RNA sequence: AAGGUAAGUAU
RNA sequence: ACUCUGGUUUCUCUUCAGAUCGCAUAAAUCUUUCGCCUUUUACUAAAGAUUUCCGUGGAGAGGAACAACUCUGAGUCUU
């Protein structure tokens, strides 16, 4: 399919109501190529990301190829630093999704005004 | 905020969505004086700031114009020109990290900026990502051109199809007749910026991400070096330069940080700007969508793109002013007082002076068979006869008046309900995003006015860009999403264009006196009048008036002889 | 200003520099740092920058350098010396290195510009290369020296690692083509400069020295240099500098002295411009106003660099010390440059560069003004002065001296010292400098010689332009309006005499054939013959390359031609040459003009050829150096040796003839070499005639080439790209797909970029710049420049082999395809007439 | 938003 | 190491605006090219020229906070 669809490419260059929904057919990013179509998405060295986007999720989205050479390169020492680090940066996270969890890991005699307020609304 | 949104929106599985109207239609606006004026406010939604890191902007983060008084930071209480250090403007650059990509170069932009998207509109053709748009000049006999022997297929070598970027990056080489074409900015040098990811780690440091140097000793590096320490000896007053200064600071690697930042993070000091000016997700659709998205919010991005670049293109210098101020003259008038009042107050005051101005021009011809109600709502009061129905008739402006009090009392009615306490700070934000995303469908103020639909349907557009950034990690699609300032300055936008046809609209309606084929009989109407104007003017007409219809009799038959092809020659 | 003027008289006092490097690597802001320097009201704006030199409108909206730039300032040395110097902004870009040759033929001496975090890369290579091949004198300047610290963060150990294998890998790149050890760099030599153009950085070990000499006193400035880099290491126990170190962590001399303080005060300005960078100024005697401390962080960094560094008198020093003058520098340039040799008289009076002696310039450039209907050239006085409104004689690169022909005398009206944006008028230029002359264009169509009429007629011309690439791009440019096409052609003229290795062609057909080396080459040709030259609508085809013809096997029989006059025949055979040969034919490693004993020593040595039958080379085609060699291979006893030297001009021009027109596609001809078998010369004069034995030279040559088994060859660009290392595999997917293979990918030794390294079809380059880019994003970057031509698969002869237009034929139907298509547009015959 | 007013006598 | 050097903020008025007035972006009218066409009032979307509107800079002027000392450079700056 996706060989014709070159050809037909080079062939083609060569030879009331209100819609508030933008139409399906109005989209341009629609290309044949391999490489216009899944384009290699910019790594930032492994320490840049997308703006909007949970820095959570786009941890796990990477492509660990940096994560890799990381590993590789770093020695000993240097590695310890790094692991000291993370150690340190997952405690404070798992405080704050200890003290950031739903109301049905929770007793009622301690639950917290914002707690009794989200089982309320709910 | 977009921190603090999407936490309680990921903990908040189930999100109380605001209804609307807040208030009924029929019930009059609340008094300033007996429910939100003793009342107190509930918590605003507000970022637990970590006294170790954001120490520099703890005190003044969560206030109305922060710093304001400050003569240090701030010119004054104007408001100017802002002097911020760099550990602030570190502090305030890690605190926006979410709403900023971590983009060093412009390289990311090859082809898809703004020279480029110049380019494929001037040229007709559209970037994948880019917008479409309709050609420049039409040229459709030129478009398909015949079968020359210079363009002939049967002599073309064809390896790799001439893509729509080959030319757009390369635009005189590739096409013919490259008329209003850009260059675009071939290269910039590859920025290797390397952000460090610990604090504890000295700012200068050959991070891993470096390729080691690994200095080769295969062959013995040879240079002209004097017999050392025999000849040459320092006094003992020289040292190096900066030898008591440290080679690093605690601010060394933010301050290099700094200068790899955003447009309003990289600047040491700078000009106050308006809210409104502020795009927060300008550089959202600026950038390539995101993959693995929808086809909705792709598009979204492309009229996003679209609405840009028409912005970017059809832009004129401001013209010279000579500098009249509104709110500066009312008050020179003995007719103005001024005052300090909370927002919601002025809010509903608005609210209620709107109602009584519509329901004025309601009651214009002493007409009492339409009611407006407090949502602004136009409804007969009985089923009125076809007379009365064709006597109470109001244009598209008076209905866009109605349709835009309606809006501002939605938005008042949000904050007084959040005043009171029925909703939350979060569920506030919530419900004005909501407001903003869907004015068509809350007001319906597109039948009096099509071109606003270009407002509705970007409203929409920018709600793909930030609920699919907003929604994308453990919180789910929901009513949760309170980022309202896309919407809520487009509509500004709109209203600062709208607001010279109101004003006019209303002024000569409401005022003491009232105010209100041509082409081709234009010509000849208005030559007869000259000609029959200039004979009876040097006419001595004291005692021949009688002449003058006989005057334009002659005007006639000489053109009728002349349309007749005939011979016109009058004896006397 | 008229110290300026009256700087030029003294040849002694001026240097003739041209700065060259790898695109974007900071020359045209280092220019605008000297203009800055020099011009107290020419200041850069605080966000865009100055590019003083990017004059046209193409270069301030491509960010690329198009054309050399000319700037003639006078600069103060570290003494205080005031130099004149003549600097020569040559575009970055692969693509216009012919622009870097314009500009390198007048030049005594080479600027490399070599970026810091990049290295060298392969410009820089191809630019050392050709800058030795020219035999200059070559000095380094490593720009962009924030970029280990602002960026990369390195430790300034690091950064003095980075920065010695920078300047090691000159060193190991300038050994593979100079001879001459002179030709070593060390920035304690004075050969190397480290510079940050951006922050207005400038200092070699030499300069910063003086900084310490200035600031303590009682420092010898040059002795403290001599041990300010390498190994050496400082001793504060006796202050004195020890090959050891002194302790366990002792900082080397260039780290502790030169890189720690300009690491420390570029932190202090980046990170502590409110606490600790007033008292780090008060100890540096920097003194900043309270509105200069307002700026932003890189103005305030330039502005601390600018008084802290002051002038960029390290950049002066180095090139006056290394880069001769054209009163010394003369001899070497008229040796390499001038047909006549340093023999002749007048290569003697030129060699001393004497501005009284006979006028002799040597325009390399043309530039086009506002309008565009009138260019003046640009050269290089070698001997004499030329003055304004004065008739001189203006040779041409066909000039000879028997034929004064090419030579058309034109008089010179205003002259004018061109300085970037403007140009100062004057009425006489000394011998040694840098001169536009006007009026002398029309002569002038690349290259061309001026002297004076009427005296010293036994003048030659200064060789004809050498070019480090052949240019093999072909563009074929039309009229959207037939009416309007002599005014393309005056276009095209125009293009012919503004960019130096450009080369319009009218074919048989009609076709105006553009040649160039790169898509942004090509593109800016055609932006300037649309907007400025020709003024009209222009349809543009399909870019394409040129091909080449070789052979594979020797001709299965001998061929034979005979004249019209039915009395001579010619028997020749045609066999492949061996791998090498021909770029060695290519590189002038051997020419015709060799002296016969040692000609066939060099084949019987590297190639082991008969020394009888080496001897019996006639010359190579189609040129002089040209990659085809015809060798006699004739049975003495059966052939007159005596007679057949008679007509052995003609065949020789008849070869020449056949080998540049091919018979397959009517194209060049490489790596063949033909054998004359047996001659028949008819014994009378006039019957012999060249126009009888030249077109038959030409046919049996034809006949002999496609007996033997013809093949095309196409070019192969070769194509290094810098990318983050996640992009590596992205370009390797990318490079096979355009039938491209990677030879190499290596680290960039101190930056985390890799280096990608391959070669690829130069048909299948057009858009592999713009695929890569935006498949990976912009992260990777590409420079594509012809290496060298390969037989393309497949059988060019194959009649059964059927073409579908508008489909991309598989390999085996590329030789072929390639052929057809390019014979129709030829204005050819379907297929290749064997009988003919 | 409209192009959807029956007109006529009588107070 | 010296004497004089006279502020900054803010509220208004009058003008000039090249410059991203604006690191943001509306509306109206007119003229062409279109898409709906069925009549304006609304529109489809590109272009050109205008007008209005939301804002802006510079300069000058007039009041107030300011209350002024002195910042600051000018210099003989002193051992
Ligand atoms: O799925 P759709 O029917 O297209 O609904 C989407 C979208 O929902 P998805 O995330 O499922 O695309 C939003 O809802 P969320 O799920 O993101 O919360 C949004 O809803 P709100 O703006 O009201 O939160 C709005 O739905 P609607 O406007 O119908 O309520 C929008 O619709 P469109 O994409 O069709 O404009």
């Amino acid at each position: 399919k996706d060989k014709s669809k070159e050809l037909h490419a080079i062939k083609e260059r060569y030879l009331r109501k209100f819609v508030f929904e933008w139409d399906a057919s109005e989209d341009t990013s629609i290309d044949y190529n391999p490489l216009y179509k899944e384009r290699h998405q910019v790594q930032l060295l492994g320490r840049g990301f997308i703006a909007g986007i949970d820095l959570k999720q786009q941890k796990r989205e990477q492509s660990r190829f940096y994560g890799d050479l990381m590993e590789k390169r770093r020695t000993l020492e240097e590695k310890e630093q790094e692991e000291a680090r993370l150690r340190k940066l997952r405690k404070k996270e798992a405080k704050q999704r200890w003290d950031d969890r739903h109301w049905s890991q929770k007793k009622l005699d301690e639950m917290t005004d914002r707690d009794w307020r989200i089982f309320r609304e709910d | 905020m977009w921190i603090m949104m999407r936490r309680e929106k990921r903990d908040r599985r189930h999100f109380k969505r605001m209804r609307f109207p807040p208030f009924d239609d029929e019930e009059p606006p609340l008094d300033y004086a007996d429910n939100i004026l003793d009342v107190e406010p509930l918590e605003a939604i507000q970022l637990e700031l970590d006294p170790e890191e954001d120490a520099p902007v703890l005190d003044w983060f969560y206030d109305h114009q922060p710093l304001r008084d400050s003569r240090k930071y701030v010119n004054g209480s104007t408001y100017q020109r802002w002097q911020f250090t760099l550990p602030m403007m570190s502090t305030l650059y890690r605190l926006a990290n979410q709403l900023l990509t971590d983009l060093v170069d412009d390289n990311y932009f090859y082809l898809f900026d703004l020279k480029a998207f110049f380019t494929s509109k001037a040229l007709n053709m559209a970037i994948p990502g880019g917008p479409k748009f309709e050609p420049l000049v039409r040229d459709i006999n030129l478009q398909d051109e015949d079968w020359n022997e210079f363009n002939d297929i049967n002599k073309i070598i064809i390896r790799q199809p001439i893509r729509t970027e080959y030319k757009i990056a390369f635009p005189y080489l590739y096409n013919n007749l490259p008329h209003h074409v850009h260059l675009t900015w071939y290269h910039t040098p590859n920025v290797v910026f390397i952000k460090t990811e610990d604090p504890d780690l000295p700012a200068f440091y050959f991070d891993p991400l470096i390729n080691p140097i690994s200095h080769r000793h295969s062959v013995k590096s040879q240079e002209p070096l004097p017999d050392d320490d025999e000849e040459f000896e320092l006094p003992e007053f020289v040292e190096p330069f900066l030898k008591d200064t440290p080679l690093y600071t605690d601010n060394t690697a933010n301050g290099i940080a700094l200068l790899w930042a955003p447009r309003p993070f990289n600047l040491r000091s700078g000009r106050t700007r308006r809210a409104l000016d502020i795009p927060l997700v300008k550089n959202w659709y600026r950038e390539h969508c995101p993959a693995g998205q929808p086809v909705k919010v792709r598009v979204s991005y492309q009229k996003l793109l679209k609405y840009y670049v028409l912005n970017a293109l059809k832009h004129r210098p401001p013209k010279a002013q000579k500098k009249r101020y509104l709110f500066r003259s009312f008050k020179a008038t003995k007719f103005f007082q001024s005052t300090k009042l909370d927002w919601v107050e002025v809010g509903l005051q608005v609210c209620r002076q709107g109602y009584n101005m519509l329901n004025l021009l309601i009651h214009r011809k002493n007409l009492n068979y339409l009611h407006l109600d407090y949502n602004f709502n136009l409804k007969p009061v009985k089923t009125l006869t076809t007379k009365e129905r064709k006597k109470s008739r109001f244009g598209n402006a008076f209905h866009l008046c109605r349709e835009v009090l309606r809006l501002t009392k939605l938005v008042v009615d949000s904050h007084v309900q959040y005043r009171l306490g029925n909703v939350d700070a979060f569920q506030l934000a919530d419900g004005l995003q909501y407001i903003f995303a869907h004015v068509g469908q809350l007001t319906g103020m597109y039948r009096y006015k099509y071109k606003l639909m270009r407002q509705i349907r970007m409203c929409k557009d920018l709600k793909h860009l930030i609920y699919y950034r907003f929604n994308t990690g453990p919180v789910g699609k929901g009513p949760g999403c309170g980022f309202w300032a896309a919407g809520w300055r487009v509509w500004l936008f709109f209203m600062r264009g709208i607001t010279p046809l109101l004003e006019r609209w209303l002024g000569n309606l409401l005022a003491r006196q009232f105010e209100g084929q041509r082409v081709e009989s234009h010509f000849d109407l208005e030559l007869r009048a000259a000609v029959m104007h200039d004979i009876l003017d040097m006419m001595p007409e004291g005692i021949k008036q009688n002449k003058a219809r006989t005057i334009l009799q002659h005007l006639s038959e000489a053109w009728r002889c002349w349309k007749a092809n005939i011979p016109w020659k009058v004896p006397g | 200003m008229d110290f300026l003027a009256d700087l030029m008289d003294n040849s002694e006092l001026i240097r003739n520099v041209t700065l060259c490097g790898h695109l974007h690597h900071g020359k045209t802001c280092f220019v605008d740092c000297l203009i800055e320097q020099t011009h107290p009201e020419i200041r850069k704006r605080y966000d865009q920058d100055l590019c003083y030199t990017d004059i046209l409108f193409t270069e301030q909206e491509r960010g690329v350098g198009i054309k050399s730039t000319p700037v003639t300032v006078v600069l103060p040395d570290t003494k205080g010396k005031s130099y004149l110097f003549n600097i020569m902004d040559t575009p970055g870009h692969v693509n216009f290195s012919d622009e870097v040759t314009a500009g390198l033929r007048i030049s005594d001496g080479v600027v490399l510009f070599i970026d810091a975090a990049e290295g060298v890369m392969l410009n820089t290579e191809r630019l050392i290369k050709h800058a030795v091949q020219e035999r200059l004198a070559v000095t380094v300047c490593i720009n962009k020296i924030d970029r280990l610290i602002l960026e990369l963060k390195l430790p300034p150990t690091d950064a003095y690692y980075k920065l010695r294998h920078i300047v090691d890998e000159v060193n190991g790149l300038i050994s593979m083509y100079s001879t001459d050890e002179n030709l070593i760099l060390s920035p304690l030599l004075g050969n190397v400069c480290f510079s940050s153009s951006q922050y207005s950085i400038c200092f070699t070990l030499g300069s910063f020295a003086k900084i310490y000499a200035d600031t303590f006193g009682d420092i010898n400035y040059q002795e403290f240099a001599k041990r300010l880099w390498g190994d050496i290491y400082f001793n504060p126990k006796t202050r004195k500098f020890t090959k050891k170190a002194p302790t366990s962590s002792s900082q080397r001399s260039f780290v502790e002295f030169i890189l720690e303080p300009l690491y420390k005060i570029l932190a202090q300005v980046v990170g502590d411009v409110d606490t600790s960078l007033p008292r780090t100024l008060d100890e540096l005697g920097i003194h900043l106003t309270k509105e200069e401390l307002k700026l932003n962080i890189r103005p305030l960094l330039r502005l601390v660099c600018k008084k802290f560094f002051g002038e960029f008198t390290g950049f002066v020093d180095m090139c006056v010390q290394h880069i001769p003058s054209p009163k010394v520098g003369a001899k070497p340039k008229i040796e390499h440059t001038y047909t006549g040799g340093v023999d002749s008289d007048l290569g003697e009076a030129m060699s001393d560069c004497d501005p009284d002696g006979p006028l002799m310039c040597h325009t390399t450039k043309m530039y086009s003004t506002d309008d565009g209907v009138q260019f003046h050239a640009f050269g290089r006085v070698l001997s004499g002065t030329i003055h304004a409104g004065q008739p001189v004689k203006v040779l041409g690169e066909n000039y000879t001296l028997e034929d004064e022909e090419d030579s058309q005398i034109c008089t010179v009206g205003r002259l004018w010292i061109s300085v970037a944006r403007y140009h100062i008028e004057v009425n006489r230029v000394p011998a040694g400098n840098w001169v536009l002359i006007e009026g002398v264009d029309q002569p002038i169509v690349k290259t061309a010689t001026i002297t004076e009429p009427r005296g010293n007629e036994e003048a030659q011309i200064f060789r004809p332009l050498k070019f480090n690439t052949t240019s093999v791009i072909k563009i074929a440019v039309e009229p959207v309006n037939p009416s309007e096409l002599p005014k393309m052609l005056d276009g095209l003229r125009k293009v012919n005499k503004s960019y130096p290795s450009l080369t319009t062609k009218v074919e048989e057909s009609g076709e105006h054939v553009i040649l160039g080396t790169g898509e942004l080459y090509l593109d800016c040709v055609m932006h300037d013959l649309r907007k400025m030259y020709s003024e009209i609508d222009i349809k543009v085809a399909d870019p394409v390359v040129t091909f080449c013809e070789t052979v594979v096997e020797t001709s299965s029989l001998k061929c034979f031609a005979e004249t019209p006059n039915k009395k001579n025949k010619i028997t020749m055979i045609a066999e492949p040459l061996e791998k090498g040969l021909a770029e060695d034919i290519e590189n002038e490693v051997v020419q015709i003009t060799w002296n016969r004993k040692k000609l066939g020593e060099f084949f019987q040595t590297k190639y082991d050829w008969d020394l009888l039958a080496a001897r019996s080379i006639w010359a190579f085609g189609p040129d002089a150096t040209g990659p085809n060699i015809l060798v006699d291979d004739t049975l003495p006893s059966e052939v007159d040796k005596a007679l057949l030297g008679s007509v052995k001009d003609s065949i020789v021009q008849g070869f020449q003839w056949g080998t540049r027109e091919g018979p397959l596609c009517d194209e060049l001809i490489r790596n063949v070499k033909f054998k004359i078998l047996d001659a028949v010369v008819a014994q009378e004069p006039l019957h012999r005639g060249g126009g009888q034995i030249i077109p038959t030279a030409r046919r049996v040559v034809y006949s002999a080439f496609l007996m033997a088994t013809p093949r095309l060859m196409e070019p192969y660009y070769f194509v290094e790209v810098q990318a983050p290392a996640d992009c590596v595999s992205a370009v390797y997917t990318v490079l096979a797909r355009r039938r491209g293979h990677v030879t190499q990918d290596a680290p960039i030794p101190g930056s985390p970029l890799y280096t990608i390294k391959a070669f690829i079809p130069a048909i299948d380059s057009f858009g592999f710049e713009t695929d890569l880019r935006t498949h990976t994003q912009g992260q990777a970057f590409s420079l594509s420049v012809f290496h060298h031509w390969q037989i393309v698969p497949g059988d060019p002869l194959d009649k059964s082999i059927v073409i579908r237009p508008l489909e991309p034929q598989p390999a085996p139907h590329l030789a072929r395809e390639f052929m057809i298509k390019t014979r129709r547009r030829k204005g050819l015959s379907e297929d290749v007439s064997i009988s003919k």
